């Protein structure tokens, strides 16, 4: 057997290519039921969710369970959370050259474990991010804007590259609040990709 | 608002 | 599939043994990811959740979709009972108390005003609109996680001596030591808290 | 309050 790490704080070194070798800290959100070697992790200070085979990936150095802080959190106002979950939004970020940019996105769910945080993805950056979005909302930085397939979990998928060959992956989750939206893990990357099968931006997905 | 992170 | 059924209303005949065929109607709650032949169903007027392989099970006759899936409620109140030990009041003879100790597990899928709940003396999966019980005073709130368990085969030794065989199909988010097990010989969803002594007889493979 | 159900 092995110890559970879901819901735990973790730390490990990270050695990739010739990149500087660093020590990472984060929180394990999820052990993917359909592929239990795969864990979803929220790393401290890093916005995008990571999907890593934490016990198999050679880049992971000496995985440790931490006890530095409570891992979990909960939502202040669940009713308020329910008004943004499942909604298309404009999510404001600071612009590169001043002002703020409206990033079009979709609030997907409250995250597991870190329940004060929300899963969100973006039209221009369709991977999985996590923020404490009720903070954005209170500050005026989150504005609400005024293809379901059964049995997809675990299905292999390929995506057409501009280079011409196929990007290979697996469907790992279906979003409850918007069941035409799925999470995909591709073999070549740690991001969790989010696709809405009702959208033309998904026509490129082959099952 | 938040600052967008660089890719790491 | 040509037509989805998760989240849909369905009807089908039920033919078990040599009883007269009866008609059942219900709502399909979930298709189990780790075993997508298995569906969880809430039947009209029936408290316990059914786990049925709706396409494979020979007892399921003339399965029909009555209506397709549609779009989706004090969530703050819901969150105060989810994951809590409770004393759930039912009525016995002539309105007498029939109080059951249990655990509120989750809001149900699809039927969001409904809650998953199980009982210490009857550890199978039930569904009720528990905020109604709560508001009426009939739900009192009272004062072991395993890596990679979903999909594992499970057995225990029955009194008869033989093995009862099933599979772990779900983990409860609000209480992650709590799992759903489907046994081959029955339609109930069994709910086990692996922290409890009542779970120590389970063997996983 | 509700009443516990028997099998059908």
């Amino acid at each position: 057997p092995r110890r559970n790490i879901v819901g735990c704080r973790i730390s490990h070194g990270w050695k990739e290519g010739d990149e500087p070798i660093t020590q990472w800290k984060g929180t394990v959100l999820d052990q993917v039921p359909i592929n239990p070697s795969l864990y979803l992790v929220k790393y401290d200070g890093i916005d995008c969710v990571y999907g890593l085979e934490l016990h198999r990936d050679e880049r992971v150095l000496s995985l440790k369970i931490l006890s530095d802080r409570v891992a979990s959190s909960h939502i202040s106002d669940a009713n308020l959370a329910n008004t943004i979950i499942g909604k298309a939004v404009e999510h404001m970020f600071e612009g590169e050259h001043g002002s703020k940019d409206e990033w079009r996105g979709m609030v997907l769910a409250q995250a597991p474990i870190m329940k004060a945080w929300f899963y969100i993805t973006y039209e221009k950056d369709p991977v999985l991010y996590m923020y404490q979005l009720l903070d954005d909302y209170k500050e005026g930085d989150l504005r609400i804007m005024p293809g379901v397939v059964d049995g997809l979990i675990g299905k292999h998928v390929e995506y057409t590259k501009e280079d011409g060959s196929k990007r290979i992956g697996m469907v790992i989750h279906q979003v409850e609040a918007k069941p035409s939206v799925y999470f995909i893990k591709f073999d070549d990357d740690f991001h969790i990709y989010v696709y809405d099968l009702v959208k033309k931006s998904a026509e490129n997905l082959y099952f | 608002a938040r600052t967008k992170q660089t890719a790491r």
